[PDB]
């Protein structure tokens, strides 16, 4: 009735080919505004002082990189954790030279997927569904605030966020190994679990699946005509499925309840990155892995190597070189 | 329970009084003169500073002393830290009349506190 | 000595309880 | 550590405070026995 | 002094007696007669115990 | 082609203790020397010759006799601004 | 109520589910919860009192509740040393007492109490959707709340005062004579920008603000109370919330999640209310430390600090920040927003002052940086101190980074459990909770998308 | 750069009343189930 | 500066600024023949940074260009410590002991080149004319300083190259390492010189405060490539010890 209504009606519409809603009016801007500022940053971008040594680090394609290479660069360690937006700026030559761009796609970004997760349960909700798709969704978001904003927060500087970058994300995971032992911390353990499992479990229901297709279609036509959109009658045979695979381990080993099968499908990923990102969420307060250098003496004192003083001694060769002209003490502590 | 002083008595004192002594002479000396120049940040530094563990060697003082000279060391410590809060109060709010008065005040507690000490 | 002696005395005899509890009201009877 | 007249409990002051783990765990023991009705 | 080790032991003693008895007097309306007085008891048993430690810590 | 400290270890430099380029650490051999008669030559560098380590003003006889003893560990070069530059002769980052 | 699948609807392992509608019992749950938290309270205070060792630091023995004793002002004196062990011990007793009291009374209404008790009373009987007994219940403990609040202010002000790691002479307890009721300062905390240098409400130094934002806690929080007591929810609040139980628990949880993050930062950053005494050095801290001390080692073998240009051209001992303060170098330059009791004696009104760092530097703050450097809150999963590549004798974690991971980790998960919750609280109030109904399924009465 | 920041002030106020305001008015109601 | 607390002054700027006397300022100075007066907290506040441009021309005219400063408000010397000595005929010289005698500043110029220098005022002597019995408006100490490379020889280049660190060839290419004249650092000492044009004198509380130009070179990379010249003008506070 009232224009306020009609808004309200439209953005909340579930015939919107791209639904808005609510959380929507946040996400389109913020992730329009990343967008834009990342694209023309890892283009054109001049080099970043990140480490706040007056050694800028060039991270665009203009001034020489290559898509591997390239990277939004992470803001400079002079700013540390300060709020550095464009108008802070003496000029737009000094936001850039110290790392602007970073912080302003990395802000908005997180915005935008938070107000992704806040809108998947919106639409769910418009759609009578079940709400819990966007719990499923906070794992990935969990890990990205993990590397984007609590990890520097702990560290005490945007400066060591992950970099906007395919080989920057290298250097953040080499560094945060040689400073954390990332390897040898549980959490991480079971993020690869979970990714691994997942992996594991993606190929095989969908192996299980392939396997047990109901004969639709003819050998020359794609089976995959054999499924029609919209139709309730099952598309494979799951007793077929569950004969096949409690006879691969064994009877009781296997789901012959398609609903409790997807319930851990969808719950072993997700709670394997919920704890690699709350692992890397703590070892933002330097709560590393396990140490376990010279942890075996022999009978007079002398240590006996296990494979982790070797990995140690590949930490230690990561961390004497990592940022070589920032360190002026000697105990990298920031 | 002695309750007289003695020659090796003495010198488990003097660990403590030495700072404190120095403490003393600079209270005298540059505390006074900062509050008289009106200058509260360096007031506050020098009373944060070289005074920054009065309250540790002056409770060492009371706590190790006749037990006649114990509480009453312990209360005029008390007192003596009292009235540098409200020095470190006054100089925050750049407050001159109040600082010399909590200064005096301070300044005497301080030498009541080494009237009880021996020799 | 008899410190873990004793720490483990005391553990068992809690560890116990519990499953006692509730072993007891099984077979009692009780409301479980 | 504990003032001296109770440092013959300090081994049971030393296990005293897992005890919550044990009710969590008791839960599950009271469930098992009334087979997870 | 031994007076208070005793009250001590006494009190852990009387603590784990009510620790296993409580759930199960409470999880037993059938016998529920004759363990609700008990419960009264009990319990001021155990604060008395409580109280008597107390007492005892300022007189050892 | 040697840039310049590389043809300094070349010299004399590379074999004692040079009291116009060594570094404070590089007195700690020398006992009784880190870390107040070391500074005390650092401080009152240049020499033009080793001998002149004995008139640094206002030293003490205790250090002028271990000046004394230990004159054969020295070596006077030219200063090369390099290892002299931002007190590196006190801290050049090495821990 | 019932107490399995088919007469309640939920499985064993959301048994708890099945407490929703029983008044009694679900009080029964919470009672003995309660319990649980103060045995643990009790338990742990215990624990730590029999491992703790009075004359080596707290933070140096793995204690997280005995820290929190000692800024209250129990038991410690100047610079935090351990004067009686006893208040230690009164608060571990008095918490296991009353946990066995709880535990008796949850245990009573879980067990044997009224299944409901609307039926009893009308006083305690309460229903979800009765806005006027929920904002009741939120009225009460308002109150509480509030009284509580004033529990801190009035230890702080009558009853021995608190731990002041800025007090002048040295950090000692201290009573709380001028707390600031100045609205200005406090409710201008909470409008500070919660970053590098500002620090929202994480920046509060000093115990005359946290005192006085107390006051005004207690009073919002008792007038809170009654207002909720003598009031019933507006339309505005109606039309936008769900009013369900388990919609209350969803909010309860966000808030949860919300404070646990704040929590993590606050024991991370502050050195007020956590003071360096009892909980080690911030990592912000003891990165200071190291540069200070390095600066005061190279000065007392004549390097003019001042001078001194590193390898990059920068200063390698002291710099300008980015708005021109004088703060040391290196990479602790991130960390030139710390403010510490024994660093500040020698800031200037520009920064760290040459002349306060050549003539002016005490051998207390030389012993104390070498402490808080050797101290930084870095260690491993095993609790080996010290960075990770170091070697294993060091047998240190800092109790903030305990605590701050601790906490992040119960924020998020208490995050997941709001969405989870609110999500689920949505869909039951809609009523789809169950799945799609085939019969009217909505996306089957909805135009196709292109 | 002041203009900038007014800017980006007024448009971060309007989006967040937008959300704040929409999600005020009668939310809960927006569903293809129970309106009570 | 005026005279608040580092509270009122953190994050505004106020820190890099030089401070000021006053307006109705036009005292002088007054110097024995022969003796050295202290100064205590000698600030510089650079304003305006000029880079002469290399044409490729021939034998033009450079015409020194406006730079804009990329780093923020790092740019100030500042509690800088020194003398001043009245010669036998009059001459006044000023010397620079210590302080915060150096920053390094990043200009950036028209057409995107980023110009880094070492803006110092180190152990610089000036000198007036004879016949100065006071220091007053017409005090201007010409003199020089010295500029040291802006990276220190234990910098080290991205393929870990340094002068007295690092590898002395280009390792990344193993049959071509020795071909690169960059393999060679080098850290040569430049010169700057320096002028400060006194222009109020505060006699009674001993401050002076003027202008200063300054010319000098920039950053050449460990000789990597050849320096720019740099020119800042500026102004320049200190507190002059009459006693
Ligand atoms: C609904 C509402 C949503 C609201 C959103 C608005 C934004 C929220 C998040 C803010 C992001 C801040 C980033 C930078 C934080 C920072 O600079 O640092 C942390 C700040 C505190 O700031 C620090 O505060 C410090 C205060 O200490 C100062 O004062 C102290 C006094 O004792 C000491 O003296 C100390 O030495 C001195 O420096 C200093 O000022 C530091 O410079 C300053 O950085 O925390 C704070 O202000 C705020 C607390 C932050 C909480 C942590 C983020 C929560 C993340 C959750 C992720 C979940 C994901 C789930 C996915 C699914
Ligand atoms: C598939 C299979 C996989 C499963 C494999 C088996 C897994 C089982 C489940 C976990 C088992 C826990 C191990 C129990 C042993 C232990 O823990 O052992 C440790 C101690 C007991 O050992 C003692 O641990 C001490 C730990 O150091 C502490 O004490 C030291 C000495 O005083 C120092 O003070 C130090 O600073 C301080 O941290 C010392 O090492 C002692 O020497 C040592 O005897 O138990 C404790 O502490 C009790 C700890 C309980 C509370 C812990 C809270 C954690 C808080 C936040 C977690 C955040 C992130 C988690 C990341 C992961
Ligand atoms: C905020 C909670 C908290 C914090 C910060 C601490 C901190 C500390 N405790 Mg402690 N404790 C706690 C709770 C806590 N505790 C509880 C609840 C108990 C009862 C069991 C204890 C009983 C206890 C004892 C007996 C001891 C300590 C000790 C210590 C110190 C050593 C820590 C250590 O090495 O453990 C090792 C770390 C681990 C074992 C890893 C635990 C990881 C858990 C499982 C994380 C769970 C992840 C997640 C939440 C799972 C659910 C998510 C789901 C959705 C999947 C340290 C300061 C020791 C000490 O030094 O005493 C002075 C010591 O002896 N604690
Ligand atoms: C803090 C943890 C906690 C608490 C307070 C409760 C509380 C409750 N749960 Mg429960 N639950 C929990 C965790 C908890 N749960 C967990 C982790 C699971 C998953 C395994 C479950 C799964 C579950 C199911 C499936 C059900 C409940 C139910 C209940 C309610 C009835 C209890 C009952 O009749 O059973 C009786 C059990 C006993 C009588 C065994 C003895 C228990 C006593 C209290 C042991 C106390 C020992 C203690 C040391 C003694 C101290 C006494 C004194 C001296 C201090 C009750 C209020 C039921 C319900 O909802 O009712 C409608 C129900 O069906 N829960
Ligand atoms: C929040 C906790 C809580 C709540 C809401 C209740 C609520 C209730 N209880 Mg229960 N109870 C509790 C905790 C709680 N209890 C604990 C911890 C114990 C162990 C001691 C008990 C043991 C218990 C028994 C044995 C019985 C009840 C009964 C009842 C019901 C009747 C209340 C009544 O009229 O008596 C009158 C209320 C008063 C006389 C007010 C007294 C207030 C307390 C006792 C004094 C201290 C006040 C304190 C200063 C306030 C703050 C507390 C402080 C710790 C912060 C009622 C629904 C009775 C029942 O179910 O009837 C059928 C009953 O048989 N309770
Ligand atoms: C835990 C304590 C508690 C709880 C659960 C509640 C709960 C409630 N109160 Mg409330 N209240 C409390 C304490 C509490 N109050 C206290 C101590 C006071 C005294 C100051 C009040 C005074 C009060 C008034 C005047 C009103 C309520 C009202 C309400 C009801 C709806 C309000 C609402 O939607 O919330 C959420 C708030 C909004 C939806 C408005 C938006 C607020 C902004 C935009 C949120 C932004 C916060 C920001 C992101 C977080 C940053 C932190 C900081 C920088 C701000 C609700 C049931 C309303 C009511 O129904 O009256 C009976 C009402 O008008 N209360
Ligand atoms: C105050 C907080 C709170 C409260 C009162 C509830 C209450 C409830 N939740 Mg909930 N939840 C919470 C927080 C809370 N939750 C959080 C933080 C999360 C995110 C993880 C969730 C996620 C969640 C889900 C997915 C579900 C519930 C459900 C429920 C209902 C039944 C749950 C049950 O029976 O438990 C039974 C207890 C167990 C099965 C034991 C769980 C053990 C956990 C997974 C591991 C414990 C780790 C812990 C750190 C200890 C480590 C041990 C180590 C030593 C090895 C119930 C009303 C159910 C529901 O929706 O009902 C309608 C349901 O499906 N919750
Ligand atoms: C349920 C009810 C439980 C008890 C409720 C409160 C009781 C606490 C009273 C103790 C007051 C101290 C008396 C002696 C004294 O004055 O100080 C004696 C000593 C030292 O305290 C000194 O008191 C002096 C009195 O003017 C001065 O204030 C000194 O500054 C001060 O140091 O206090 C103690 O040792 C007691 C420590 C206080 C611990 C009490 C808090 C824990 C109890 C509640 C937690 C249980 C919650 C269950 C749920
Ligand atoms: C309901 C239920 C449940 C739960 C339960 C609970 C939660 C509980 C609790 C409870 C509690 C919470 C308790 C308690 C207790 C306590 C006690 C019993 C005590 C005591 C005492 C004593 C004896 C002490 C002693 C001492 C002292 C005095 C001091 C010194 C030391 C000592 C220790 C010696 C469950 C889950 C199972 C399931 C089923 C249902
Ligand atoms: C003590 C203290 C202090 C103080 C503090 C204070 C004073 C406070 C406060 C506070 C407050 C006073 C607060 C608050 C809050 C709020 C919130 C947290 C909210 C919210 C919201 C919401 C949640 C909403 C939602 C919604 C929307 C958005 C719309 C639709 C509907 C709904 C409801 C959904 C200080 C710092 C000084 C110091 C320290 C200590
Ligand atoms: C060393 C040998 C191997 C050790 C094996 C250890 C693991 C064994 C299983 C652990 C116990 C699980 O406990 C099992 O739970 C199931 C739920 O299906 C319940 O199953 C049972 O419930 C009740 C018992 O009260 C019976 O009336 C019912 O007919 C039966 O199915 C029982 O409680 C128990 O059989
Ligand atoms: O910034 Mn990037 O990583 Ca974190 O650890 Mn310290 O800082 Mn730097 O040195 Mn290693
Ligand atoms: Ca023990
Ligand atoms: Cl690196
Ligand atoms: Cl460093």
């Amino acid at each position: 009735a009232s224009l306020w209504e009609q808004f309200c009606q439209w953005v909340t519409s579930t015939n919107n080919r791209i639904y808005v809603g609510w959380f929507g009016t946040l996400m389109i801007p913020t992730l329009l505004t990343a967008t834009t500022c990342f694209i023309i940053a890892f283009i054109a971008a001049p080099p970043v002082d990140i480490d706040g040594i007056r050694e800028p680090v060039a991270g665009s394609l203009l001034y020489g990189n290559n898509i591997i290479s390239g990277a939004v660069v992470p803001s400079s360690n002079a700013i540390g954790l300060h709020f550095y937006p464009i108008w802070e700026a003496a000029s737009l030559d000094e936001w850039l030279y110290n790392g602007g761009p970073y912080q302003l796609v990395v802000f908005h970004f997180l915005i935008g997927i938070f107000c992704y997760m806040g809108r998947q349960w919106e639409l769910s909700y418009r759609l009578g569904m079940r709400p819990w798709i966007c719990v499923a969704y906070s794992a990935p978001v969990s890990a990205a605030t993990a590397v984007f904003l609590i990890y520097p927060i702990g560290q005490g500087s945007f400066s060591d966020g992950m970099p906007l970058g395919i080989s920057g994300t290298f250097n953040f995971m080499i560094v945060f190994q040689a400073e954390h032992n990332i390897l040898m911390h549980p959490f991480h353990m079971l993020g690869v679990a979970g990714v691994f499992g997942g992996s594991l479990f993606s190929a095989m229901h969908g192996s299980l699946v392939t396997s047990s297709l109901v004969r639709e279609t003819t050998e020359v036509e794609s089976q995959n005509y054999g499924y029609k959109f919209g139709q309730e009658e099952e598309t494979y045979n799951i007793v077929a499925a569950h004969g096949y695979f409690g006879r691969l381990i064994f009877q009781y080993a296997s789901f012959n309840n398609s609903r409790s099968l997807h319930f851990f499908l969808g719950a072993w990923p997700v709670i394997g990155i919920w704890f690699t990102a709350m692992g890397v969420s703590t070892m933002a307060f330097n709560l590393n892995g396990f140490n376990f250098n010279q942890s075996i003496l022999d009978s007079q004192g002398r240590v006996i190597g296990t494979w982790a003083d070797v990995l140690n001694r590949a930490n230690i060769g990561f961390e004497v070189m990592h940022e070589r002209n920032a360190h002026n003490f000697p105990l990298d502590l920031a | 329970i002695p309750t007289t002083y003695s020659p090796e008595k003495i010198a488990q004192l003097q660990v403590y009084v030495n700072p404190i002594a120095v403490a003393r002479d600079g209270m005298e000396k540059r505390l006074q003169g900062l509050i008289a120049d009106q200058n509260w940040v360096d007031t506050q530094t020098y009373i944060h500073g070289p005074l920054g563990q009065l309250r540790r060697d002056m409770l060492g003082l009371a706590s190790s002393l006749l037990p006649k000279d114990q509480d009453k060391a312990k209360t005029l410590a008390k007192e003596v830290f009292g009235h540098l809060e409200r020095l470190d109060a006054a100089a925050k709010d750049r407050n001159g009349s109040q600082a010399k008065i909590q200064y005096q005040e301070a300044l005497a507690d301080f030498d009541s506190f080494l009237n009880l000490l021996p020799q | 000595n008899l410190e873990p002696i004793f720490q483990l005395t005391f553990l068992g005899l809690i560890v116990l309880a519990g499953p006692a509890v509730v072993f007891v009201l099984a077979f009692r009877g009780g409301d479980l | 550590k504990l003032p001296e007249a109770y440092q013959i409990f300090d081994p049971l002051v030393d296990v005293l405070p897992v005890i919550p783990l044990f009710f969590l765990a008791l839960a599950f023991v009271w469930q098992a026995a009334v087979g997870f009705k | 002094s031994i007076v208070f080790q005793i009250a001590l032991a006494a009190l852990v003693l009387f603590s784990f007696v009510m620790v296993v008895g409580v759930p199960v007097a409470y999880a037993s309306p059938q016998n529920w007669d004759r363990s609700k007085p008990l419960l009264y008891l009990g319990s001021g048993i155990w604060a008395i115990l409580v109280i008597v430690v107390a007492l005892l810590n300022f007189l050892v | 082609e040697l840039n310049a400290v590389d043809a300094k270890l070349t010299t004399d430099f590379g074999q004692k203790i040079d009291l116009n380029n060594s570094d404070i650490r590089d007195f700690r051999g020398l006992r009784g020397f880190y870390p107040n008669l070391a500074s005390e030559i650092i401080k009152n560098a240049p020499y033009d010759t080793v001998e002149e380590v004995l008139d640094i003003p206002g030293l003490s006889e205790t250090q002028k006799s271990r000046l004394e003893a230990n004159l054969g560990s020295f070596t006077v070069t030219e200063p090369s601004i390099e290892l002299t530059s931002g007190d590196d002769r006190i801290n050049p980052g090495v821990y | 109520g019932g107490r399995d699948l088919p007469s309640t609807g939920f499985a064993w392992w959301s048994g708890n589910a099945r407490l929703i509608n029983l008044s009694g019992k679900l009080l029964g749950a919470h009672v003995a919860h309660a319990g649980l938290i103060v045995f643990w309270a009790g338990a742990m205070t215990l624990f730590e009192v029999a491992h703790f060792i009075p004359e080596k630091p707290m933070y140096e023995q793995g204690l997280i509740l005995l820290p929190h004793i000692a800024t209250l002002g129990w038991g410690v004196g100047p610079a935090g040393e351990v004067t009686d062990i006893f208040p230690f011990f009164v608060v571990g007793v008095l918490h296991l007492i009353s946990s066995a009291v709880l535990g008796l009374g949850g245990i009573y209404h879980a067990l044997r109490g009224p299944e409901v008790l609307e039926e009893y009373s009308s006083f305690f009987g309460y229903d979800w959707k009765d806005k006027n007994q929920m904002t009741n219940i939120i009225g009460y403990h308002l109150i509480l709340l509030g009284c509580g609040a004033l529990l801190l202010v009035f230890k702080a002000m009558f009853f021995g005062g608190v731990y002041d790691t800025w007090a002048p002479g040295g950090g000692d307890v201290r009573v709380i004579t001028n707390p600031t009721l100045n609205p200005a300062i406090i409710f201008g905390y909470l409008l500070k920008a919660p970053f590098g240098g500002e620090g929202w409400i994480i920046s509060v130094n000093n115990m005359e603000d946290i005192i006085g934002g107390h006051i005004w806690i207690g009073l919002i929080c008792i007038s809170g109370g009654i207002w909720h007591i003598l009031t019933k929810p507006f339309g505005w609040a109606r039309r936008a919330l769900i009013w369900s139980g388990e919609a209350y628990l969803s909010y309860s949880l966000g808030a949860l999640s919300l404070m646990g993050f704040i929590a993590s930062v606050f024991v991370w950053f502050n050195n007020t209310a956590y003071p360096s005494e009892f909980y080690g050095p911030t990592g912000m801290e003891a990165s200071q430390s190291q540069a200070f001390t390095f600066l005061v080692r190279d000065q007392r073998l004549g390097a003019n600090i001042a001078s001194a240009q590193g390898p990059t051209g920068l200063g390698k001992y002291l710099m300008r920040s980015p708005s021109g303060e004088i703060i040391f170098g290196g990479e602790t330059m991130r960390f030139w927003d710390f403010r510490g009791p024994w660093l500040e004696p020698l800031r200037g009104p520009n920064g760290l002052d040459l002349d306060k760092l050549r003539n002016d530097i005490q051998p207390w703050q030389v012993r104390r940086a070498a402490e808080y450097m050797t101290h930084a809150p870095l260690g491993s999963l095993n609790s080996v101190g010290g960075v990770i590549t170091d070697v294993n004798s060091f047998n240190y974690v800092s109790p903030r980074a305990w605590l701050a991971t601790s906490h992040f980790v119960l924020g998020f998960f208490f995050l997941v459990g709001h969405l989870w919750h609110a999500g689920r609280a949505r869909a039951a109030a809609a009523g789809f909770e169950k799945g799609i109904d085939r019969e009217t399924e909505p996306t089957l009465f909805m135009p196709d998308l292109d | 750069m002041l203009t900038l920041k007014i800017a980006v002030y007024i448009v971060v106020g309007l989006f967040i009343s937008l959300f704040i305001f929409g999600f005020l008015s009668s939310d809960p109601t927006r569903n293809p189930g129970r309106k009570d | 500066k005026s005279q608040l607390t580092y509270d009122d002054i953190v994050n505004t700027g106020l820190a890099n600024v030089c401070p000021e006397i006053s307006s109705f300022t036009r005292g002088t100075i007054e110097v024995e023949p022969n003796t050295k007066y202290f100064v205590s907290d000698f600030c510089m506040e650079p304003q305006e940074y000029f880079v002469k441009e290399e044409p490729v021309n021939k034998r033009q005219k450079a015409e020194y260009v406006k730079g804009k400063v990329l780093t923020r408000q790092t740019t100030s010397l500042e509690q800088i410590r020194g003398s001043i000595a009245v010669g036998a005929d009059g001459t006044l010289t000023f010397k620079e002991k210590d302080g915060i005698d150096f920053q390094p500043i990043t200009v950036l110029l028209p057409g995107g080149e980023e110009v880094p220098f070492f803006f110092t005022v180190k152990n610089f002597t000036g000198t007036t004319e004879p016949g100065f019995t006071s220091i007053n408006s017409s005090t201007d100490f010409v003199g020089d300083f010295n500029v040291p490379s802006y990276r220190g020889a234990g910098f080290l280049d991205p393929k870990a190259r340094g002068l007295y660190t690092g590898y002395d060839n280009a390792v990344a290419l193993p049959s071509a390492a020795d071909k690169f004249r960059t393999n060679k650092k080098e850290t040569p000492l430049g010169k700057g010189t320096l002028s400060l044009q006194v222009t109020q004198v505060d006699g009674s509380t001993g401050e002076i405060a003027g202008i200063f130009e300054s010319e000098q070179p920039s950053d050449t990379d460990l000789g990597a490539k050849e320096p720019l010249d740099v020119k800042v003008r500026g102004i320049f506070y200190g507190r002059v010890d009459t006693d």
